[PDB]
Parts: C-alpha cells; sequence; structure tokens
C-alpha cells in the first residue's frame, strides 16, 4: 500500500517530468523561430554605444529633433529619439508605413521606457547609452508611446506620439 | 526557553517580519484602487501624513513587503527548522548578531525612506539617486544573511562531525543548499553596493553606469526571489504533508528540486534585462533557455507536493478523483494558507514561463501584467505560507495557544487574502495586456487608459477585499501575540514522515556531495555572467545622479 | 496510480499552455 503507492507516484512523476521537459523544449523551439523572423527587430542591438547625456541636447543627432528622421536605405529610416523628463523629442515622430524604422533612443536624465502602444517595441532607455530597435509599421495612423519605467514624479503623464504616414 | 534560546531569536525574526509586512501592506489597497482608476491617496495622506507621493508608498511597499519581511521569514525558517531537525543549538552569539544587523540596517534604511529621501522603488536603479542611508541600511540589512549562512553551515558541519558516513538530513540538506545558493546570488548586489552604489551616494564618485548597475543588480535580483520562495517550499515539503494528514511521498525528489535550485537559481538574470540595450542577444537567448530550466524544480515540486496531498487525502477516506480534496483538513488554516498559495501559483508560474521567453517578454514587460503575475508568487504563495505558520510555529515558539475562534479568524484572513490576490491578478494581467504601465499613478491620469475599464473594476474590488483581509490579519496577529500553556511550547514541530519505498541511495549520496555542487553552481555563474561583465566593465560610462521627486 | 496528482498537473499544463500560446498570438499580432 505504502510500498505500492510510492512505486506508482514515482513511476508517474517521471512521465510528467519528461512531458514538461518536452513542452519546455517546444517553447524553446518556438522562441528560436521568432529569433529568425522580422518580428525579432524589436530585440535591442546588444552593441554598446556610449554617448554623453550632458551634451546630447547640444551636439549630435539629438540636438535638432526636426532632423531626427534620416533615410538610410531605399526603404529604411533612422529616427533619433530623446526620451526625457518628461516626454520625447520629436513630437510627433513621423515615418512612412512599410519602411524599416531603426529607432536610436537615449536619455539625458534618468531611465525611461519606450513602449510603443499596439506594437512589440518595448525597450528600456538608459542615460549614457543608445538603445537600438527595428520595426516596420504596417497600419498607418497614430500610435502612442508610453514610458513604462519609473522616472520620477512626472511618470504617469509621460507620453509620446508616432504618426505613421499612409 | 532557557534551554531553547533559538526559539526567542526565531520569534523576533518572525515578528519584525510580520511588522514589516503590515506597514508595507498598508500601501497595497491604495495601489489596488489606483490601478482601478480610483484616487484614494488624499485619504491616506490625512491618515499617514509623512507620505508625500504615490511613489513614496510604492518604495515603502516593495522594500518592506518584498525585501524586509520575506528575508526575515527566510531567516526565521531556514535557521530554526534545521536546528530542530538536527536537535542542535545554533550559535546564539551569531544568531543574535544577525538579528541586530537586520534590525539596525532596517532602522537606518527606514529613516530616509520615511523622509522622502530615497523614493526610487525597491530596485533603486541609477541614475535616480537615493540618500546614502538607504543603500548602507539596505546593505547592512542584506549582509545579515551572511551571518545566517555561517550559522547553518556551522550547525551542518558539527552534525556531520558527530555523524560521518551519514547523509545530510532532509530539512538540513534543503537549508544548506538554500544558503549556499544565496551566497553566490548575494555577490551581485554586494558588488553593486560596494563598487558603485555606496561610493556614489556618499559622493566619492560623480556618476554611475546605469547598465552595469542593472546587470549587477539582476545578478542578485532573480535568485533573491528563490531565496524568498524556498523557505515556504521547505515548509510545504517537510511539514504540510503532516498537517494534511499524510506523508511526504519522496525524500530524494525533494532534494533533487533543491539541488536544482542551487545550480539553476543565479545564472538566469538577463530575463529581467530583455529590454536592456548593450547586452548581446545570444546571451539573452542563453539566459532564457536556462531560466526555462529553473522552472523544472518547481514543476517537479508541483507533482511531488500534489501527490503528497492526494496521499494525505486518501488516508482520510477520500475516494474518487476529487474525493481526496474534500477529505483534507480545510478547517485548519496552517494547512489551508499554503495549499491556497500553491493554487494561485499555477497561473503564477504560467506567467513566469511566458515572461521567460525572450521575445514574448516585449508583449508584457513593465506593464501591470508583471505585478499581476508576481503577486501570485510572493504576495500570495510565500505570504500565505508564512501566515499559516502563525498557527503552528508561533505556539511552538511561545507556549501561547491558538484559541478556537482565532483559528476561524485565521481561515477568514487566509481565504479572503487568497481571493483578493486572485481578483487583483485578473485585473492586472488583463490591464497589462491592454498596455497599462506598471509603477504608474494611473488614477491621476484618469482619461489615459479607457480600454481598461473592465479589469479596473477587478482592481478596485481586490483593493477593498484585501483591505478587509489585511485589517483582519492585523487584529488577529496582535490577538495572538498579546495573548503561555506548557505542552504547546515543548511539543514537537509537525515534521511529516516519509513514505516507504526504497529510495535512491545512489542519488541521495550523489546529491549529498555538496562541496561539489556548490562549485558547479559557481562555475555556471562565471560562464553565464562572466563574459558580459568583463565587456561591461571594460567600457564603463558613468552618468550624473538625479532626484526627480 | 495517482489520479489527483495527474489531475492537478493536467490543470497546470493547460494553464501554462493557454497562457503561453495566448501571449505568442499577441506577440504576432503586434509584430
Ligand atoms: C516568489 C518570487 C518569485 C518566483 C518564484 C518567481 C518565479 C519565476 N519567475 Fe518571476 N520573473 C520571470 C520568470 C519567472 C519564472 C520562469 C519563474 C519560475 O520559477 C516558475 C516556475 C513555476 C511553475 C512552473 C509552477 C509550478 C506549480 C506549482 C508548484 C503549484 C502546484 C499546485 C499544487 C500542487 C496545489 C495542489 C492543491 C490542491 C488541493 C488541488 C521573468 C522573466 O523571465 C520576469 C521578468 C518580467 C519582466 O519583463 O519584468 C519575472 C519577474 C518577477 C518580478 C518582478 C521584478 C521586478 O520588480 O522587475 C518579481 C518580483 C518576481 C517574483 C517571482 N517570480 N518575478
Ligand atoms: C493587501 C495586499 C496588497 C495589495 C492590495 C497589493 C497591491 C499592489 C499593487 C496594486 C502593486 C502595483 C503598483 C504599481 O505597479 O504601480 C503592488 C506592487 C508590489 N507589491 Fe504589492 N500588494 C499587497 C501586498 C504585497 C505583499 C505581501 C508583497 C510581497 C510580500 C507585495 C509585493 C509587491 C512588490 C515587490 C511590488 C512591486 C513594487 C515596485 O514596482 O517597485 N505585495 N502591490
Ligand atoms: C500531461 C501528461 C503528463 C503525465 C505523464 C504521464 C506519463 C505516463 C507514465 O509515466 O506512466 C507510467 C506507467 O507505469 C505506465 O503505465
Ligand atoms: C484575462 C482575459 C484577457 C482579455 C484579453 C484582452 C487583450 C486583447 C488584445 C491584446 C492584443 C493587442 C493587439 C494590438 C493590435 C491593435 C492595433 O493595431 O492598435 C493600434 C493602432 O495603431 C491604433 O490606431
Ligand atoms: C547600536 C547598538 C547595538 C545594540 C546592542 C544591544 C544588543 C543586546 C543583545 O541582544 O545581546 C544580549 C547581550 O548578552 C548583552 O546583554
Ligand atoms: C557609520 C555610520 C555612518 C557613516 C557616515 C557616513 C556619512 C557620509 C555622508 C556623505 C554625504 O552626506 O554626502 C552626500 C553627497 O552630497 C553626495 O550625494
Ligand atoms: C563602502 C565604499 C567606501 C569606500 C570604498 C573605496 C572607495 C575609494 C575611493 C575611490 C574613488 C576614486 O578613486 O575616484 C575615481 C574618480 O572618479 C576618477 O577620477
Ligand atoms: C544553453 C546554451 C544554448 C544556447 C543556444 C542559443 C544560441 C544562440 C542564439 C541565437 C542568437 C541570435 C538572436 C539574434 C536576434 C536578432 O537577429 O536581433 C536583431
Ligand atoms: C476571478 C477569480 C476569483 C474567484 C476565486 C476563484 C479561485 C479558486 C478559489 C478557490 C480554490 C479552492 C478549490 C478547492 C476547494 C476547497 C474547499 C473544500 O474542498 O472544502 C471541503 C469542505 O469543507 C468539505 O469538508
Ligand atoms: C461571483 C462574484 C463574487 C465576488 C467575490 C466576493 C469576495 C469575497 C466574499 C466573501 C468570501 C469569503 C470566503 C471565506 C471562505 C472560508 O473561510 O471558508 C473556509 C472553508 O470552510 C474551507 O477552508
Ligand atoms: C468576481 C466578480 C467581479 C466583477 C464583476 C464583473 C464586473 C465587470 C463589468 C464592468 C462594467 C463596466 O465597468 O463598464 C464597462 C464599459 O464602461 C462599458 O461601456
Ligand atoms: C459581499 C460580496 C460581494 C462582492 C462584490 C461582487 C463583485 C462585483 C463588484 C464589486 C464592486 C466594486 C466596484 C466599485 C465601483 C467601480 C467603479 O469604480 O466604477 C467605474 C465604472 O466602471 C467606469 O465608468
Ligand atoms: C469584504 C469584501 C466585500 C466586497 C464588497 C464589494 C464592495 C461594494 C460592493 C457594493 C457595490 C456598490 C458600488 C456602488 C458605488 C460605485 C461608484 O459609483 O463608485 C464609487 C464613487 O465613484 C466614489 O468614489
Ligand atoms: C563553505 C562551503 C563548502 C561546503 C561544503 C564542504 O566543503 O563541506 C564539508 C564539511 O566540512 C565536512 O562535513
Ligand atoms: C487555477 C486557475 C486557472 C485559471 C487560469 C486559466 C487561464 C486563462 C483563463 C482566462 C480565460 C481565457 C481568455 C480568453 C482570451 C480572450 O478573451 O481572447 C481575446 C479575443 O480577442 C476575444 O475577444
Ligand atoms: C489570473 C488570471 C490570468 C489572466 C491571463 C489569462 C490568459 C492569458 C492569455 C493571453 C490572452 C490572449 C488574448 C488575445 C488574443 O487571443 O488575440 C490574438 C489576436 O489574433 C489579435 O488580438
Ligand atoms: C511527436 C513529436 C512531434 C513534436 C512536434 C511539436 C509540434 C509543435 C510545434 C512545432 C512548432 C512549429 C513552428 C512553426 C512556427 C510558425 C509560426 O508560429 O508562424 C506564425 C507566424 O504568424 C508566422 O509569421
Ligand atoms: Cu519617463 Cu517613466
Ligand atoms: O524573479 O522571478
Ligand atoms: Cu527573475
Amino acid at each position: 500500500d505504502e510500498h505500492k503507492a510510492h512505486k506508482a507516484i514515482l513511476a508517474y512523476e517521471k512521465g510528467w517530468l519528461a512531458f514538461s521537459l518536452a513542452m519546455l523544449f517546444v517553447f524553446i523551439a518556438l522562441i528560436a523561430y521568432t529569433l529568425a523572423t522580422h518580428t525579432a527587430g524589436v530585440i535591442p542591438a546588444g552593441k554598446l554605444e556610449r554617448v554623453d547625456p550632458t551634451t546630447v541636447r547640444q551636439e549630435g543627432p539629438w540636438a535638432d529633433p526636426a532632423q531626427a528622421v534620416v533615410q538610410t536605405g531605399p526603404n529604411q529610416y533612422t529616427v533619433y529619439v530623446l526620451a526625457f523628463a518628461f516626454g520625447y523629442q520629436p513630437n510627433p515622430i513621423e515615418v512612412p508605413q512599410g519602411a524599416e524604422i531603426v529607432f536610436k533612443i537615449t536619455s539625458p536624465d534618468v531611465i525611461h521606457g519606450f513602449h510603443v502602444e499596439g506594437t512589440n517595441i518595448n525597450v528600456e532607455v538608459l542615460p549614457g547609452e543608445v538603445s537600438t530597435v527595428r520595426y516596420t509599421f504596417k497600419r498607418p495612423g497614430e500610435y502612442r508611446i508610453i514610458c513604462n519605467q519609473y522616472c520620477g514624479l512626472g511618470h504617469q503623464n509621460m507620453f509620446g506620439t508616432i504618426v505613421v504616414k499612409e | 526557553y532557557e534551554a531553547y534560546p533559538e526559539k526567542k531569536a526565531t520569534l523576533y525574526f518572525l515578528v519584525l517580519g510580520f511588522l514589516a509586512l503590515i506597514v508595507g501592506s498598508l500601501f497595497g489597497p491604495f495601489q489596488a484602487l489606483n490601478y482601478g482608476n480610483v484616487d484614494a491617496y488624499p485619504l491616506l495622506k490625512r491618515l499617514l501624513p509623512f507620505v508625500q507621493s504615490y511613489y513614496q508608498g510604492l518604495t515603502l511597499h516593495g522594500v518592506l513587503n518584498a525585501i524586509v519581511f520575506t528575508q526575515l521569514f527566510a531567516q526565521a525558517i531556514m535557521v530554526y527548522l534545521p536546528a530542530r531537525e538536527l536537535n542542535m543549538r545554533p550559535n546564539m552569539g551569531l544568531m543574535w548578531l544577525s538579528w541586530w544587523m537586520a534590525f539596525i540596517g532596517l532602522v537606518v534604511f527606514a529613516l530616509p525612506l520615511l523622509a522622502n529621501e530615497a523614493t526610487v522603488l525597491y530596485t533603486f536603479y541609477p541614475p535616480l539617486k537615493g540618500h546614502w542611508a538607504f543603500y548602507l541600511g539596505a546593505s547592512v540589512f542584506v549582509l545579515s544573511t551572511w551571518v545566517s549562512i555561517y550559522i547553518v553551515l556551522d550547525l551542518w558541519r558539527r552534525w556531520k562531525a558527530a555523524n560521518p558516513g551519514k547523509v545530510t538530513p532532509l530539512v538540513t540538506y534543503m537549508a544548506v543548499v538554500f544558503w549556499l545558493m544565496w551566497f553566490l546570488a548575494s555577490l551581485g548586489l554586494v558588488l553593486e553596493a560596494v563598487l558603485f552604489l555606496l561610493p556614489w551616494s556618499f559622493g566619492l564618485v560623480e556618476g554611475v553606469d546605469p547598465l552595469v548597475a542593472r546587470t549587477l543588480f539582476w545578478w542578485t535580483g532573480h535568485p533573491i526571489m528563490y531565496f524568498w520562495l524556498l523557505p515556504a517550499y521547505a515548509i510545504i515539503y517537510t511539514i504540510l504533508p503532516k498537517q494534511a494528514g499524510g506523508k511526504l511521498v519522496s525524500d530524494p525528489m525533494a532534494r533533487l528540486a533543491f539541488l536544482l535550485f542551487l545550480l539553476l537559481s543565479t545564472p538566469v538574470g538577463f530575463h529581467h534585462q530583455f529590454a536592456d540595450p548593450g547586452i548581446d542577444p545570444t546571451w539573452k537567448m542563453i539566459h532564457s533557455v536556462l531560466t526555462l530550466f529553473v522552472a523544472v524544480p518547481s514543476l517537479m515540486t508541483a507533482f511531488t507536493v500534489a501527490a503528497s496531498l492526494e496521499f494525505a487525502g486518501r488516508l482520510r477516506g477520500g475516494r474518487g478523483l476529487f474525493g481526496w480534496i474534500r477529505a483534507l483538513p480545510w478547517d485548519n488554516p496552517a494547512f489551508v494558507a499554503p495549499v491556497l498559495g500553491l493554487l494561485g501559483f499555477i497561473p503564477g508560474g504560467a506567467g513566469g514561463i511566458v515572461n521567460a521567453s525572450f521575445t514574448l517578454d516585449y508583449v508584457v514587460h513593465n506593464t501591470a501584467w508583471v505585478p499581476g503575475h508576481f503577486h501570485l508568487q510572493v504576495a500570495s504563495l510565500v505570504t500565505l505560507t508564512a501566515m499559516g505558520s502563525l498557527y503552528w510555529l508561533l505556539p511552538n515558539l511561545t507556549g501561547k495557544p491558538i484559541s478556537d475562534a482565532q483559528r476561524r479568524l485565521g481561515l477568514a484572513v487566509v481565504w479572503l487574502w487568497f481571493l483578493g490576490m486572485m481578483i487583483m491578478a485578473v485585473g492586472l494581467h488583463w490591464a497589462g495586456l491592454l498596455n497599462v504601465p506598471r509603477r504608474a499613478y494611473i488614477a491621476q491620469v484618469p482619461d489615459a487608459y479607457p480600454h481598461a475599464a473592465v479589469p479596473m473594476v477587478f482592481n478596485v474590488l481586490a483593493g477593498i477585499v484585501l483591505l478587509v483581509a489585511l485589517l483582519l490579519f492585523i487584529y488577529g496577529l496582535f490577538s495572538v501575540l498579546l495573548s503561555r500553556k506548557p505542552e504547546l511550547a515543548e511539543a514537537p514541530l509537525p515534521f511529516a514522515e516519509v513514505i516507504s519505498g526504497p529510495e535512491d541511495r545512489r542519488l541521495v549520496l550523489a546529491m549529498d556531495r555538496i562541496g561539489f555542487w556548490f562549485a558547479v553552481a559557481a562555475i555556471l555563474v562565471v560562464l553565464a555572467y562572466g563574459p558580459t561583465l568583463v565587456q561591461l566593465f571594460g567600457h564603463l560610462n558613468p552618468v550624473p545622479g538625479w532626484r526627480l521627486w | 496510480k495517482p489520479k489527483g496528482a495527474l489531475a492537478v498537473i493536467l490543470v497546470l499544463t493547460l494553464t501554462i499552455l493557454v497562457f503561453w500560446l495566448g501571449v505568442y498570438a499577441v506577440f504576432f499580432a503586434r509584430g
């Protein structure tokens, strides 16, 4: 009874430990898949790319937000975003639909979030470093940026706008 | 009591723990209504006038609930339980040293916390700069564990010395792997505190590199959450079985779980840094894979623990596929709390698993999903487990008895707690799926998230439910504390028996080769963190601190 | 055999799967 129950419990726990292992693996395989696809653009470029948060608004690609959008391919644009306290430049960001958008986002004070609502673009922004993500907007229109990392008292109201052009 | 002075030290670690839970928790129902788009902060400010911002409360809440209370409890359990199993006395000098270190560190850190001087949340990321008293007070508090680590390794070796050629007793095996795992895990934050945080806050250096600090933090960051969970697992494993009316189905299966937590708790921390720049994707993919592995031991636990209960319930006449569930001791809160906690742990880890999968993390990162997920983890399973210990530990420690009525009030707190955590978990997951950011005073921007009107009602409800549960627990805790009957103090801890099947002596012995596994575990940390850290220290780029509150 | 245990892990699996497959759908929807 105790002898029998122990025999079965263990016998069956093993099946489960194999099944759970399999399921875990199939997940891994499905994560790997996405790694191979255009949807993985949103993963930040793990390349270090230091800048100086003190001077960034005076010199460089962040000093003039009216020039933050730069075409880099026949169908690709680079946008230079400053997430700050408490907002984003430029406002709005305007890109055409169907183009690959290389977001190069940095902070001048604290850490903010750059979470583009309705999209997969959700990347921490750290002062001193440029955070690089890639996205291609499919539907034209107005998307909202939300700061999802605590950045001081002005946090709840810290939003931005991306406007995708038909 | 003059013969078991470990009882008094254990007592203090518990009470201070519970105090911290209460004070921290006061802020919870307020954050709940906040995420239900309802602003009750006005009211609270009248009531507790030092509170200057939603965020000041959110610092207190996390610091006091997630850092202070959980650890005290870990310390209270994972020293005393092994001490009683081995029937041996702790180094009382050390045992007190550790308590004072915790109490002193806590008082010091509480001062700037209460003074609106370190409103940075429990993760304290630079370049947000808190008062030096916070980081020192934090450090001294956390270092208190090193003294606990010693005590238990002490006890361990002394026992082995008196008993060579014998396998480490269960609770003691769990406790030892626990602490050893914590040591490795603790280095990250120590390093962050010592190399970076302290000097900065003291003003020795002008700025800190936010990326390196996040990296060092999340070293300690993740395995700290297992350090939180394990003492509850220890109880669920080596006690719950008896309270449920049965036995633990497998000694070795429990050990395997714990061994896995030693090897797999630390090297997985990029999972908190999936949205961080300057960290190679390949390493993220690695850490994600390894994270997925560390789910195994809980998955294993799930079965070992469930089976133990089925057995417990069948012995009590349960017949059928469900019969055993209703056969269990549901009138006993010491039994109920943890079971309920494990229940909410299903959806809990289910979200953990998602969070862990890299690219899927971008769907949920930094949204209310997260808090919704982890409240099932720490604020439920662990908290509940520690709650039901009132009904078996406390009498064990103080002689004082649990009246019949107090028991019933216990069931109430436990149940309403569990229910509140469920309800809130719905609202938050749902709200995070609608993009509502975590860590935001959203009720102050009330026209910002209209699509989130449904889940918001769950939030509010959860708020009031959990206010009632907390209130009840306060009343009840103080009704037990401020109550000594003789046999209740000297009677044994409800350590369960183990079911009789030839075990795996071969594996139990292997697992007992602890020196070996400790090194293995450490090598993994070097392999998994090493490369990235070298590249990150090579290219340090500190930045000015800010105080935006 | 341990029917209850199996039952519990059946609920565990389904939950995990609903949770996981769900977010993955949402990942690809936002992609
Ligand atoms: C107590 C503390 C916590 C534990 C344990 C925990 C476990 C894990 N977590 Fe986590 N964690 C993550 C992944 C996981 C995974 C893979 C696990 C695993 O350990 C999960 C394993 C669990 C299971 C697979 C469940 C097994 C089920 C059991 C054991 C119950 C069985 C029921 C029974 C037997 C009842 C029977 C009863 C009857 C009577 C029928 C990730 C990413 O990969 C994120 C980052 C999210 C982001 O983007 O910020 C994260 C975020 C956090 C945060 C936020 C930190 C912050 O403030 O930024 C907190 C506090 C936290 C706490 C905790 N979480 N986690
Ligand atoms: C009366 C019960 C409590 C309620 C209503 C509650 C509610 C809240 C809410 C709504 C938040 C999210 C606030 C936000 O993201 O802006 C939160 C976060 C938090 N809670 Fe609690 N909770 C309570 C008890 C606990 C306890 C027991 C712990 C763990 C021991 C805890 C752990 C956490 C942590 C770690 C945070 C994250 C803080 C941060 O982001 O800095 N909760 N809770
Ligand atoms: C939105 C969700 C909010 C609602 C919350 C739902 C979550 C699950 C609740 C309880 C699980 C309890 C299941 C097991 C039942 C325990 C009761 C029992 O078996 O009692 C026996 C009875 O006393 C004869 O002796
Ligand atoms: Cu910027 Cu939060
Ligand atoms: O942190 O799990
Ligand atoms: Cu983690």
